[PDB]
């Protein structure tokens, strides 16, 4: 925590913006699956 | 059938058998949402007798509604008070029976005489959901709602 | 409906009619005379019916729908007649097609009414079963042959009992 | 009674029984895919908790459900509703959070703001682990966190069947305070508790999946149940059908006749 | 009997799977098409009333959707296109209708011609 | 000679493979850990994963973090977030998302959302490492 606690983040968040960043990057077709297998697909949707 | 539908205009008291109960193996087998007394009616036979039987008469009716639903549904997407009733009803269903103290031959058991009180209170209990962790058949072929509570034990 | 069905039964009829040294005997009962007209033809076509041998491998008795019910009805122990010929007389192995038995079902059925006759519940024929027993009774293996019953059924109204 | 009444039920019960096994293969797609996805996460959410089983937990005090979206889900919600009404005051506080709307769909009906958020499209398009770094990520700042919870999904056995599993919470950094726990470091409680906060995302995809695996099978199961009841019913009916059917016939018949057994 | 036999079928495939076409609208692919052939197949089954045909205009439109161009153009469209491809073959390949109406099969020539005649048309038409 | 999980949410790259050494850019520092290692949970940097399988193998990742988790006996379970062979990394992306980030870091005002930036940066730039 540099800033995973040290300007915010968690290791949750962090690590989120790297797999974000690495969906960000990697190539298309792979991004195109981003979205699919581990790309944030939460609907807060309380019930 | 009109023969029938003449006759419960002169009846005191229509007894209706239930095939359909009878066939569960059940004595009593009666249909008793069917089966009547116009003296069933509240005040006469001292209303709370009866109203412990309205309780009752109505979970199971209410419980008889359900059937449709549950015929192919079954339950899991019912609810929980239903879920309650389903399995008192089932115990008030087998309260209701009652082995043949005659036909012992017929029976094998015994059967079962029954007073009004444990009879008032049984069922009445069964409202009070005393059991509703007492094995639900239990309730089956039986006289005294107390002796139906010992069939529940035995096993637990 | 021709399925092969047509052709299955002509088939058969060539089976046996053969191996058995049988012969059949058709009841085109109530047949839509178009189409036994047309039945006519695979048979020719097919050759089973063989215009080079009435003793061909089937009898055939059309009795057709614009008969009257009486005919339509009747037809059926014509045939069921001569397939009493062919098995004890001619020895043979007949089959009896019937084709189909309902469409006979029918046409009685109409009679016993319309003779003002009570026929049985729903306009069954009040005999229906005897008509039916009547006629069936003379199938069989006798001893001087076995007419064995190709019956089309059209289960009526598929309904069965 | 009349053929119709009857029809009304029959009409819609073929209607429905077609419809019951359309929701069955559906059911089983999801389902198919849900097993066959679940392999890496087996491993990763299984790998969740490697060290939380050898990391050991004195919880130091998050209670999550994690069930279906749908109706046609079985007793996946129901399993889960039961065992965490009957929790969720001591890890202390009465907070439940439902990942699965069927979740707080039954302990929607019994809680509501207790939760936190609560969350869909875990059915009707099924989840994924980024979702589960999301709420992995809220988890933390609502700070039910840091008075301990249970995780509970219907932790997936075969199709049919799931055993409602529960774990408890090992977000928390208090855990990854102190205790025997402790014993077993060589490293601070910090990149651990970022891993408390990675894990969390680990297993609650995990069981998040794990569930929504017992479900979308079940979800088949009470696909065959019904279209099969159906048919059973179906079948009765049709007797019953063609008798009366048959039987007015008579009687009109009999109406005609015995008409014609009195004046015109 | 070149173009409908198979459109019959093809309507009873889709048929019954035309009934989970209302869910069974998440299925695989083959079947969602069959949906969509036969939906494509339906809007033929849609025709007018006060509207009489020949036989050539008939297999034109069937050919139209059993060789599975329509299938490309969206249902209501295709009724856009039954009009106006038909009219527009009526105009221009009314040579090839004559031929066809004439030549009462489909012959491959009239179906090569056809084929790219639609195609084209349909290119147009889905144009 | 330790079993090694490897695994992201994807993929499970080694599963208790006899990888004698994975060469792990745990945010800590250059650690080559090999075999059992000590109930430590040690949390990822962004890198490359080099799967020292025991046999030679290095096996090529870049990872976009994770934890690498730590468990006394013979196993290491490598969680990595996203954990991708290099192969399925965008070097033409790398520079571009790092010039692009340095767009964004400069809007990337605010630590938390710096963490990020700087966090891109360093990926994209991570992704200039290798690619």
């Amino acid at each position: 925590v540099a800033y995973w606690r040290q300007a915010g983040l968690s290791y949750i968040r962090y690590s989120q913006i790297c797999a974000k960043a690495v969906r960000d990057a990697l190539k298309t077709e792979f991004k195109a699956n981003a979205m699919k297998t581990s790309g944030s697909t939460i609907k807060i949707v309380k019930v | 059938d009109p023969a029938p539908a003449t006759t419960f205009a002169h009846l005191d008291a229509t007894t209706v058998l239930s095939r359909a109960i009878a066939e569960l193996g059940i004595y009593p087998a009666v249909d008793p949402l069917d089966s009547t007394s116009r003296i069933m009616d509240p005040n006469i036979v001292g209303s709370e007798h009866y109203d412990v039987a309205r309780g009752v008469q109505k979970i199971l009716q209410d419980y008889k509604s359900l059937q449709d639903i549950i015929a192919i549904l079954g339950m899991d997407e019912l609810s929980e008070e239903d879920k309650l009733t389903v399995s008192r009803a089932r115990k008030i269903q087998r309260f209701l029976s009652q082995p043949f103290q005659v036909a012992e031959v017929f029976t094998g058991h015994l059967g079962k005489l029954v007073p009004l009180k444990e009879t008032i209170k049984g069922f009445q209990q069964i409202l009070a959901g005393e059991y509703d962790h007492l094995p639900e058949q239990a309730f089956y072929m039986v006289g005294p709602i107390e002796e139906a509570v010992a069939k529940a034990d035995k096993l637990a | 409906a021709g399925v092969g069905k047509t052709v299955l039964i002509m088939e058969l009829i060539n089976n046996v009619a053969k191996a058995h040294g049988g012969y059949s005997v058709f009841a085109g009962v109530g047949e839509r005379t178009r189409e036994g007209n047309d039945l006519y033809h695979e048979m020719i076509e097919s050759g089973v019916i063989n215009l080079k041998d009435a003793t061909s491998k089937v009898a055939l008795v059309y009795g057709q729908m614009n008969e009257p019910p009486g005919a339509r009805a009747r037809v059926a122990l014509t045939g069921l007649t001569v397939a009493e010929y062919f098995r004890d007389q001619e020895g043979q192995d007949v089959l009896l097609f019937i084709d189909n038995i309902f469409r006979f079902t029918q046409a009685g059925s109409e009679v016993s009414a319309l003779l003002g006759r009570i026929p049985s519940a729903v306009g069954y024929q009040p005999t229906l079963a005897t008509d039916m027993g009547t006629m069936q009774e003379r199938i069989t293996t006798t001893k001087k042959g076995s007419i064995t019953s190709v019956q089309a059924i059209y289960v009526p109204a598929d309904d069965l009992t | 009674a009349t053929l119709k009444d009857i029809t009304r039920r029959l009409k819609s019960i073929k209607n429905i029984q077609k419809i019951t096994k359309s929701m069955k293969m559906v059911a089983a797609a999801k389902y198919a895919r849900a097993e066959r996805e679940l392999k890496p996460a087996r491993v990763y959410g299984v790998g969740s908790l490697a060290l939380y089983e050898k990391a050991d937990i004195k919880t130091p005090e998050l209670i999550i459900g994690v069930s279906s979206d749908r109706g046609l889900c079985g007793a996946i919600h129901s399993s889960v509703a039961k065992q965490m009404k009957s929790e969720a005051a001591n890890l202390k506080e009465v907070k439940i959070i439902g990942v699965g709307d069927k979740i707080r769909s039954i302990l929607h009906r019994t809680h509501s703001d207790q939760f936190l958020v609560t969350f869909k499209e875990v059915g009707r398009r099924p989840p994924t682990f980024g979702d589960a770094s999301v709420i992995a990520l809220e988890l933390l700042n609502s700070g039910y966190e840091f008075d301990e919870g249970s995780i509970i999904f219907n932790r997936f056995r075969s199709v049919i069947s799931y055993k409602t599993e529960e774990k408890p919470i090992f977000s928390l950094d208090t855990i990854s305070s102190a205790e025997s726990m402790s014993i077993y470091d060589d490293i601070d409680a910090d990149v651990l508790r970022n891993y408390q906060e990675y894990s969390l995302a680990n297993i609650i995809y995990y069981s998040l999946k794990e569930s929504t695996t017992s479900e979308q099978s079940a979800r088949m199961t009470a696909m065959d149940n019904a279209s099969k009841n159906a048919s059973e019913m179906i079948d009765k009916l049709t007797l019953t059908f063609n008798r009366t059917r048959q039987a007015v016939i008579t009687k009109e018949l009999i109406e005609i006749i015995s008409g014609a057994a009195a004046l015109d | 009997k070149q173009v409908a036999g198979t459109m019959k079928l093809e309507l009873a495939q889709y048929r019954e799977v035309a009934a989970f076409a209302q869910f069974g609208s998440d299925l695989d692919a083959a079947t969602q098409q069959l949906l969509s052939r036969g939906v494509r197949l339906t809007e033929l089954l849609k025709q007018g009333q006060y509207s009489p045909m020949a036989i050539e205009e008939q297999v034109a439109v069937i050919y139209a959707g059993v060789r599975g161009y329509l299938d490309k153009l969206e249902p209501s469209k295709i009724t856009k296109f039954e009009n106006a491809f038909l009219s527009h073959v009526i105009s221009q390949h009314q040579a090839l209708l004559g031929k066809i109406r004439t030549d009462g099969k489909i012959s491959e020539e009239s179906d090569a011609k056809l084929k790219e005649i639609v195609t084209n048309f349909l290119a147009g038409f889905e144009a | 000679q330790m079993s090694f999980t490897f695994a992201s949410p994807t993929q499970v790259f080694f599963n208790s493979a006899n990888v004698r050494q994975v060469d792990v850019p745990t945010q800590t520092g250059a650690f080559g850990i090999l075999a059992a290692h000590v109930p430590t949970l040690q949390v990822l940097r962004p890198g490359l994963v080099v799967v020292h399988a025991e046999d030679g193998t290095t096996s090529k990742y870049f990872v976009s973090s994770g934890s690498v988790t730590v468990n006394a006996d013979s196993s290491v379970q490598l969680l990595a977030e996203e954990a991708v062979t290099l192969d399925m990394l965008d070097l033409g992306a790398a520079k571009a998302n790092l010039e692009k980030a340095q767009s964004e870091l400069l809007g990337a005002a605010d630590e938390a959302t710096r963490a990020e930036i700087q966090i891109r940066i360093e990926a994209n730039e991570a992704l200039v490492k290798a690619l």
